[PDB]
């Protein structure tokens, strides 16, 4: 059951990680107005 | 037509003792505003039955038998009294078996009662009255119990009971005024 | 006599709409 | 009609009646709305 | 004789008060009387 | 547990007797599924929750 | 124009604030009748002596608990004229039987039938195509099978819709105890196509908005806008686009588009329509045989449905008493279905 | 920053706005009359005094029909 | 004012045409500020002239009052009130001060500078000057972080605050020894908001409350001090938008986490909302009900320990899915349930059969009947009980007001959060106003499949 | 454009106007009022009044039987 | 209830906290005045 | 007792962790992407032709 919460705290991490540095990666930017 | 006109800016209420009063043969009561008669005749002698709009639990009746006796106290001690009108609170005669799962109450029974108080007193005439209050509970416990008020009085040769009942429920919730204003104005 | 009453009440009512508005109905009118 | 029921009834009309105060008496007097 | 009209604005102002009173004496009389459960 | 309006027992007439309505007919429903929604899971007269 | 149905015509079909036309003679006067009748009825007159409850203002009853009440059972299917072998012209005790909640439906139906010769006639006038007057046949259905003909396969108008709000809270809770009327297919048709109706309505009104052209420089875009101009005045490309790539299908056709916001809600209510006139000869999906029949062998077996089937049984057991004072039920306490301690 | 369209893009070729296109309050089409009472100071003076004694009779009415 | 002719907005959205315009938003700021102070003193006066001694506080719809009650003003042990002349102060004070409030308003609005970047330069700035925002952000923390102290310095030195967990009956103590253990402060932060959780909502004593409000005055201090001094870094240029309107998003934001918290606040909480001025929790009502049953069960001479119910599980105490001793029946839900009547007869294991046999006290079996009679259960026009009762009770528990009235605040400010937050970021982008026909992006983009 | 009636806008601010509607309106909001509180109400639509809904003959609501007597029927309950 | 010497003033403080509402209408009542501009 | 169980429900743990190995999970895959992040932030910022200065972003 140990390996299983490891397993999911490291998949919702890795997540949420990506979330937060996507949107501080210069979103605003990514639009097609000029 | 009528022509009676509609009673605008009238700063007085007709009634608001929340009692409405009763002459019967008899006896007479005070009777909660708040409740209805009723076609039910559970016990045998029931000459007045009124429930609540709101709950049918609670209720009161009053029973005219014919007994021998010219006084209530030559039908027994109050306990005893009591005793032989046990019937009152109904009886578990539909249940037919044995149990030992309720919570406390005695073995193979699913039902009981409680004598909170009795008491005997006279009234202003002269006429001896005996006095209960009991709480009867259930094996499911609907109403957290239910409570009876008795009031019984020998006059002409024939006993005059009444009974109200009121669910615990609506005891505490205030619905103990209505019931214990109808059991306190009993005068035969 | 209660509806006597509405009726009166009303009356007066007719007569000053009438007296206001005579003139531009008759004027409709024709 | 209670004393009391007139003084509050007294009171709201006095509340009341001083919003559209302002706005009657600077439309009138042509003010800066 | 008269010469003006009525503003608008201050029509719909009094229609408004007037309806809001006559709420407010609908919610008075439904807390007193007929139909209060007391 | 801010319910709805409660108009039960509203109309009264002048000895104090209570006049039925619409609203008490719904109540009367309302008592009905009430007392049976979970048979076996109450021990106590209020459903407090 | 010189006979007298052209000088007739000529009148009645005028452009005018209020239009008229030849079927406002069948509309005004019966749809004037039916609101008076509603009106009165939750004003002045009461339901004492043909239900036993008080349904008026005089008596002190609010918006929500006035109603115009349907007659006693004893009446039957009585159409309850004011001349008829019941009230005989007594006006006061027409009113007193219940004559008003008649006199409000018959009106009101034939009010209905005036409206859509009025939607017919004025579709013609203006020379376009009649959908508005075919949509609103599912509104009619929807008032014919529920407040005449399911009274009409039953005991009498007393099992008929009460004009107001309690009074029909009252009717769907009584469907819903003794029909298992959310059980319905055809009732969950109708569900699915006023929901879809809604949905369709917002999505609409959300993606028009968001999708508009630059036509003028104020952040107000409503002033960007001009009824007769000829370019569309949203970018149904993007509009497309947004929708394919979020949800994975979108509209591409404006015409379809708005033939499907007709087509649903008029379906649902016809679908609705027919389960109620099912409904009206007690043919009802109450109940499923093999469910009933498991849950009886195994004392075990327990689903949602058994319990929303106790929900019914205490439903009607506890309502039945006062909502049905014709049959003169004396329930003891001790027979009424009731859970532990509640 | 604005582009110079205006209110309306379109302004010159269809003629104006919506809101030039259906308005709803057109002072040119009033009435000549209605701006002014014909009759007068003594109509208004009438008004007054029916006014003063109607409000007597209603609430005269009012109090005498009630249960004071 | 202005008008749409000069503005391009309408008189919806007039609110919109004093975006650049200093002198007037401070005056509207301002003007709003007086008229939340004369809110609260109009509300206070009123609840203080409505009081009857007779009843407790939750029982006459008081909201403002109990507030003034936990602070340690006019209350006296136990919970009763003693004096009614503090709350005629505050309320009288912040009428008064309203007013001033109020007229500064009403000039900064009118008559004062339209503009002031040009007369007061202090006080002007810039929407897009990220410096002076920063400025303003840290001067205002400053403000917070010092109310936060005093807030602290009350529960200190000028006569405390009320503890309802107080030894001997709930009374106003002094706090001397508060809590500041990083452990302990971080516990409640980053807890789970789950069941027996709770988040900051399970704080349980007045010291915790008192140590996290001194924890929260340093770091607003420190905060202030630090942006007063620096300006944003280039990770935070890169990520946000700089513009008023997504300021007021982000603010929006922030609020509406806040009222959450405050409905959830006032529903679960005991000890910074006691019982004794707000009536029952949810959880409290239920307890009390069964704890009241089993007294009068066990009066009559009934094993209530080994007693069995309709479902064989135990009439008046079971088990707790972890294994403590709790209260039987549909309560079996709200087993977390700690207050200051209940402790007592509670061991290390759960509560305590001998207890609860022979150490029960009349106060405690009066508290527990109060509250069951008082359950938090109404209706909207404040009828008492369960929804199949009758009208005879006037009474809706002050939790359920504030908890429904802040739910439906902070609801409705997220939503305003979305449409400023996308608002900005469109107008920004500068596409608010529409698609341009001219260069229309998807025309430019390859179909899709 | 206009179907040939006079603007609401044009009307509803017009001296005229106000001074004929002074009087109509509150005359009918006093003939309602009379109406009501003369007992004209209970007597043309029959409602009972609040101390006509039970009679000494039967404390129970009342209930018709007969759909051809039920003229007879309605004024037998109604007795007062 | 108020002390002693402000009860003459207590219908006063029962009207005052629908004061706000009357500032919301008195702001649409102005832009009205103003004829929507 | 007869089974097992972690026994943490309804407790009041810091972010849930029981054991020290969940902590050095989150740790290792934050700095990871962390990581990832901050040696193309430079490169990213650059896609808009503009140095990161005190004005640059999004600004109305
Ligand atoms: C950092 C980002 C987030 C990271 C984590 C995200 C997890 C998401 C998981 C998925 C599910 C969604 C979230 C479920 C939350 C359930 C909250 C709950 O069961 O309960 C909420 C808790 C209450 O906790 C309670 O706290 C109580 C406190 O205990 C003690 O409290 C007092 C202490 O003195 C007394 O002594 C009392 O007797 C004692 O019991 C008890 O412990 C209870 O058991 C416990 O439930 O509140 C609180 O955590 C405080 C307020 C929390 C936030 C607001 C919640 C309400 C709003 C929901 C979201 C918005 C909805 C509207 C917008 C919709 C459209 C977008
Ligand atoms: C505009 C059309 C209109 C229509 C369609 C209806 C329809 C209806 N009304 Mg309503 N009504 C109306 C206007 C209308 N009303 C008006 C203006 C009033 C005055 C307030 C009323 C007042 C009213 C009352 C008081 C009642 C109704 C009721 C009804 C029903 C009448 C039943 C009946 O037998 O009719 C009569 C039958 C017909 C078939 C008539 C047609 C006969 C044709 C034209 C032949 C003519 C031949 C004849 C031998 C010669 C006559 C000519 C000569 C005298 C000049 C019916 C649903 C009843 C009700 O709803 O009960 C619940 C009822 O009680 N109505
Ligand atoms: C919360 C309250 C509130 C506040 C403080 C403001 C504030 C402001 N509004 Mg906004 N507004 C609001 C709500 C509010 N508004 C609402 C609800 C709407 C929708 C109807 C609008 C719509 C709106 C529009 C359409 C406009 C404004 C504008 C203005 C600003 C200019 C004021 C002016 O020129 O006219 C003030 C006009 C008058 C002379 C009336 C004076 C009445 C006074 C102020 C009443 C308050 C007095 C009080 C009874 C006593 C205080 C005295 C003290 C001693 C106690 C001002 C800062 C204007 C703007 O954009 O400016 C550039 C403008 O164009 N507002
Ligand atoms: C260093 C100078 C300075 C100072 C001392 C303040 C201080 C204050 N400002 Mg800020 N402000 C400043 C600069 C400054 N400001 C500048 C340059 C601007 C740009 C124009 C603003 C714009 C501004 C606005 C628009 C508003 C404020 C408000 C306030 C008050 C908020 C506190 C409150 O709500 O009480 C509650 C919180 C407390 C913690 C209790 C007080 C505890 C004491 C301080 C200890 C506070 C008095 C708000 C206000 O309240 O106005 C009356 C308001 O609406 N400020
Ligand atoms: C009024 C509230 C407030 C607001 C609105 C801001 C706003 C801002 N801060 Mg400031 N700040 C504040 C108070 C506030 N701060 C306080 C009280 C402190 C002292 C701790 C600081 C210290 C501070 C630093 C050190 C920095 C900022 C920065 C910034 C900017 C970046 C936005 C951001 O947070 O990224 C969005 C948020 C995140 C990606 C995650 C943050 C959530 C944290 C990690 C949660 C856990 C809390 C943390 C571990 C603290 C311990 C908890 C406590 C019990 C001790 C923004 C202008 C940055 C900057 O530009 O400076 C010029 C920056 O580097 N702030
Ligand atoms: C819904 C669409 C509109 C439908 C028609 C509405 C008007 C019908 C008549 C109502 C009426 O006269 O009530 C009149 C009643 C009279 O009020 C009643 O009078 C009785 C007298 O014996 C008793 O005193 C009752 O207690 C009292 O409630 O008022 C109400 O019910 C109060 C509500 C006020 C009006 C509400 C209108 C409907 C709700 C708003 C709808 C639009 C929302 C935007
Ligand atoms: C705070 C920084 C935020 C940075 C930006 C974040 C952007 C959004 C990212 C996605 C967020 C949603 C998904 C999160 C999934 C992981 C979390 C999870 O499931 O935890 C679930 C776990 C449950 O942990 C459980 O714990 C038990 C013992 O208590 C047992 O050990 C269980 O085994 C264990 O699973 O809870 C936590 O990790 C606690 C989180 C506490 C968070 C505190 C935040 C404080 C600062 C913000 C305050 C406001 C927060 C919002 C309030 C109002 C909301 C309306
Ligand atoms: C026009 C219009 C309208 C409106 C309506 C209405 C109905 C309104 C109203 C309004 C109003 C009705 C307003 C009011 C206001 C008020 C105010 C603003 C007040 C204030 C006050 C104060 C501030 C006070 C103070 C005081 C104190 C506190 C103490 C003692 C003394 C005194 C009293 C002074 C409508 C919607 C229809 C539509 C559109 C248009
Ligand atoms: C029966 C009958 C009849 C008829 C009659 C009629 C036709 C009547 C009418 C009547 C009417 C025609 C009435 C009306 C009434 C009305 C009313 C009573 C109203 C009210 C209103 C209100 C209350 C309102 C409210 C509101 C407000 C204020 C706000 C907003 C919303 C609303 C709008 C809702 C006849 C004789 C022929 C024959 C026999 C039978
Ligand atoms: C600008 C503007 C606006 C706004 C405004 C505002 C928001 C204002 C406010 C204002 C305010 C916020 C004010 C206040 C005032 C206050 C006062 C004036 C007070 C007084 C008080 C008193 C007089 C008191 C007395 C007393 C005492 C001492 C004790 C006890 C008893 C008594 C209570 C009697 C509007 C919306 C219109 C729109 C346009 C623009
Ligand atoms: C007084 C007190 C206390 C204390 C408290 C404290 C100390 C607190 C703190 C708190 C805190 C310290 C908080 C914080 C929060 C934070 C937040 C809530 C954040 C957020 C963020 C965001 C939302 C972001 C976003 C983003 C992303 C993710 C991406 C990019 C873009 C941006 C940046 C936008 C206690 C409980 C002990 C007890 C009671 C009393
Ligand atoms: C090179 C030295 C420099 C810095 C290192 C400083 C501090 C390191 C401290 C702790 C690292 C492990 C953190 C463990 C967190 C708690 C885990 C748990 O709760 O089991
Ligand atoms: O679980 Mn589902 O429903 Ca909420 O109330 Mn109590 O618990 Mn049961 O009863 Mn009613
Ligand atoms: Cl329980």
């Amino acid at each position: 059951m140990l390996t299983l919460k490891i397993f999911v705290y490291t998949v919702v991490t890795f997540f949420v990680s990506l979330f937060i540095f996507g949107f501080l990666s210069n979103d605003p930017g990514r639009n097609p107005g000029q | 037509a009528y022509g009676d006109a509609a009673r605008v800016f009238a700063g007085n209420i007709t009634n608001k003792s929340g009692f409405i009063p009763y002459a019967g043969e008899g006896f007479a009561l005070l009777i909660p505003s708040k409740w209805n008669p009723s076609k039910e005749q559970d016990f045998p002698g029931v000459v007045l039955r009124y429930e609540d709009n709101g709950d049918a639990v609670n209720n009161l009746v009053v029973l005219v038998q014919k007994v021998g006796k010219n006084n209530i106290d030559e039908l027994g001690s109050p306990d005893k009294f009591l005793q032989d009108n046990a019937y009152l609170f109904g009886e578990s005669a539909a249940f037919t078996g044995e149990t030992l799962s309720e919570g406390g109450f005695l073995p193979n029974k699913v039902a009981a009662a409680s004598v909170l108080d009795v008491q005997e007193a006279t009234d202003k005439k002269g006429k001896k009255y005996y006095k209960y209050e009991v709480l009867t509970r259930s094996a499911d416990g609907d109403e957290g119990g239910r409570h009876q008020l008795i009031a019984a009085t020998v006059s002409n040769g024939n006993l005059y009971l009444i009974k109200v009942q009121c669910g615990d429920k609506r005891w505490f919730k205030g619905a103990k005024r209505e019931a214990i204003g109808a059991w306190d104005s009993f005068t035969v | 006599n209660r509806f006597g009453t509405i009726a009166l009440l009303a009356v007066p009512v007719i007569g000053w709409v009438l007296f206001n508005i005579l003139g531009p109905l008759q004027n409709q009118l024709n | 009609m209670n004393l009391e029921i007139v003084l509050q009834l007294t009171a709201l009309l006095f509340i009341v009646a001083a919003g559209p105060l302002v706005i009657v008496l600077l439309s009138s007097r042509g003010g800066n709305l | 004789g008269t010469t003006g009209r009525i503003p608008l604005w201050l029509v719909g102002t009094v229609a408004g008060v007037a309806v809001i009173a006559l709420v407010g004496i609908f919610f008075y009389g439904s807390y007193v009387g007929l139909g209060s459960s007391l | 547990n801010l319910n709805g309006f409660n108009f039960n027992q509203s109309v009264v007439d002048s000895q104090g007797r209570v006049i039925n309505t619409w609203a008490d007919i719904i109540n009367r429903a309302n008592l009905g599924m009430e007392v049976m929604h979970e048979r076996n899971a109450h021990n106590f007269p209020l459903d407090l929750a | 124009k010189r006979g007298w149905f052209d000088v007739v015509d000529d009148w009645l079909r005028r452009d005018r604030f209020v239009f008229v036309g030849w079927s406002g003679l069948l509309l005004f006067p019966t749809a004037y009748l039916a609101l008076g009748g509603w009106f009165t009825g939750t004003t002045f007159v009461t339901s004492w002596y043909t239900h036993g409850l008080a349904s008026s203002y005089l008596e002190g009853c609010n918006f929500l608990t006035a109603a115009v009440s349907t007659p006693a059972n004893s009446m039957g299917h009585s159409l309850l004229f004011l001349w008829g072998p019941e009230a005989q012209g007594d006006f006061t005790r027409w009113c007193q039987l219940g004559g008003l909640w008649t006199f409000v439906a018959l009106h009101g139906s034939f009010s209905l039938i005036g409206f859509m010769l009025r939607q017919f006639e004025i579709a013609r006038s203006v020379k376009i195509r009649p959908y508005n007057a075919i949509a609103f046949s599912a509104p009619i259905s929807v008032f014919v099978s529920v407040f005449l003909i399911y009274p009409l396969g039953q005991s009498g108008w007393f099992f008929a819709p009460s004009f107001g709000v309690a009074a029909i809270f009252r009717f769907i809770l009584f469907f819903q105890g003794f029909h298992n009327w959310t059980l319905n297919p055809f009732h969950m048709m109708g569900v699915a196509g006023v929901l879809g109706a809604a949905l369709l309505c917002a999505i609409h009104g959300a993606t028009v908005e968001n999708t508009l052209f630059e036509d003028g420089d104020g952040a107000n875009t409503f002033r960007a806008f001009n009824p007769t101009q000829a370019e569309e005045t949203y970018s149904m490309v993007t509009a497309n686009r947004f929708w394919s790539q979020i949800f994975g299908v979108a509209f591409s056709n404006k015409r379809w588009l708005h033939f499907f916001m007709l087509f649903v809600p008029v379906t649902g209510l016809w679908m609705s329509a027919i389960g109620v006139v099912g409904l009206a000869l007690n043919l009802r999906a109450y109940d499923f045989v093999s469910q009933e029949i498991r849950a009886a062998e195994d004392p075990e077996f327990e689903t949602f449905y058994t319990k929303n089937i106790l929900l019914n049984e205490g439903i009607r057991a506890w309502m039945a008493a006062q909502d049905q004072p014709h049959e003169k039920l004396v329930f003891p306490e001790e027979v009424l279905p009731r859970g532990n301690a509640l | 920053k604005g582009k110079g369209y205006g209110v309306y893009r379109f302004a010159n070729k269809y003629g104006a706005n919506v809101d030039g296109y259906s308005p709803i309050y057109t002072p040119d089409t009033w009435s000549e009359s209605g701006d002014s009472y014909k009759l007068g100071t003594k109509g208004l003076i009438a008004w007054a005094g029916l006014i003063v004694v109607l409000l007597g009779v209603g609430i005269n009415l009012v109090i005498s029909t009630s249960a004071l | 004012g202005r008008d749409q002719e000069s503005t391009g907005f309408a008189w919806w959205a007039g609110n919109a045409r004093l975006i650049n315009l200093s002198g007037k938003l401070l005056g509207a700021h301002v003007a709003h500020a007086g008229l939340i102070v004369f809110w609260a003193g109009a509300m206070n006066l009123f609840e203080v002239a409505h009081f009857v001694p007779e009843k407790p506080m939750y029982e006459q719809g008081l909201i403002l009052l109990p507030h003034l009650a936990t602070l340690g003003y006019g209350v006296g042990p136990g919970g009763e009130v003693i004096d009614t002349y503090p709350y005629f102060v505050s309320g009288v004070l912040h009428l008064i001060s309203s007013a001033v409030l109020g007229f500064g308003g009403v000039y900064h609005s009118l008559v004062g500078p339209e503009t002031l970047e040009e007369s007061f330069p202090f006080f002007g700035y810039v929407w897009k000057d990220k410096n002076k925002m920063t400025t303003i952000l840290g001067i205002h923390l400053i403000v917070l972080g010092l109310g936060a102290w005093l807030l602290v310095w009350k529960a200190m030195y000028f006569g405390g605050i009320y503890d309802t967990w107080a030894p001997g009956g709930g009374d106003v103590r002094i706090i001397t020894n508060p809590t500041v253990s990083p452990g302990v402060i971080f516990g409640y932060l980053f807890r789970s908001p789950f069941g027996g959780d709770g988040w900051i909502v399970s704080v349980d004593n007045m010291e915790d409350v008192i140590g996290g409000h001194i924890w929260i005055g340093t770091l607003c201090i420190f905060g202030g001090i630090w942006h007063i001094l620096t300006k944003p870094w280039a990770w935070a240029r890169r990520a946000f938008v700089w513009s008023g309107e997504a300021y007021l998003s982000y603010s929006l934001g922030a609020i509406s986490i806040m009222g959450f918290t405050a409905c959830c606040m006032a529903w679960f909480n005991t000890t910074a909302y006691p019982s004794e001025f707000y009536g029952p929790t949810g959880p409290e009502a239920s307890q009390s009900q069964t704890f009241t049953f089993l007294v009068r069960d066990q009066r009559l001479g009934a094993n209530v320990a080994s007693a069995q119910g309709p479902t064989g599980l135990g009439k008046y105490l079971m088990r707790s899915p972890t294994g403590e001793i709790i209260f039987g029946g549909e309560t079996m839900r709200f087993w977390d349930f700690r207050g200051p009547w209940l402790e007592p007869l509670r061991g290390p294991n759960g509560l305590d059969l001998n207890k609860l046999k022979n150490d029960i006290q009349p106060w405690q079996e009066r508290r527990a009947a109060e509250y069951m009679t008082h359950a938090p259960l109404g209706s909207l026009n404040s009828v008492g009980g369960v929804a199949t009762e009758i009208n005879a009770v006037n009474y809706v528990s002050p939790r359920s007001w504030l908890a429904t009235s802040h739910f439906c605040l902070g609801f409705f400010f997220f939503v305003g959060h979305l449409w400023h937050a996308g608002r900005a970021r469109a107008a920004a982008a500068g596409f608010e106003k529409g698609i341009d026909r001219d260069n229309e992006p998807v025309l430019s983009m390859r179909p899709l499949d | 454009g206009a179907t040939g009636e006079r603007p609401f806008s044009d009307i509803l601010t017009s001296i005229r106007y106000w001074v004929i509607h002074s009087i109509t309106i509150p005359s009918l909001f006093i003939a309602g009022w009379l109406f009501v509180s003369t007992g004209l109400a209970y007597d043309v639509f029959g409602s009972p009044r609040p101390n006509e809904y039970f009679t000494e003959d039967r404390q129970e609501t009342p209930l018709i039987t007969d759909r051809f007597n039920a003229l007879e029927q309605v004024k037998k309950l109604s007795e007062v | 209830k108020l002390p002693e010497a402000y009860a003459p003033f207590d219908p006063i403080v029962d009207v005052l906290p629908v004061i706000p509402v009357l500032f919301l209408l008195l702001a649409l009542v102005w832009q009205a005045s103003v004829s929507f501009r | 007792l007869v089974d097992d169980r972690l026994a943490g429900e309804g407790t009041g743990k810091i972010l849930g962790i029981n054991d020290p190995s969940l902590f050095w999970a989150i740790t290792i895959v934050f700095t990871i992407v962390w990581g990832v992040f901050y040696v193309s932030t430079r490169e990213i910022d650059a896609a808009s032709d503009r140095e990161n200065d005190d004005d640059f972003g999004l600004t109305l």
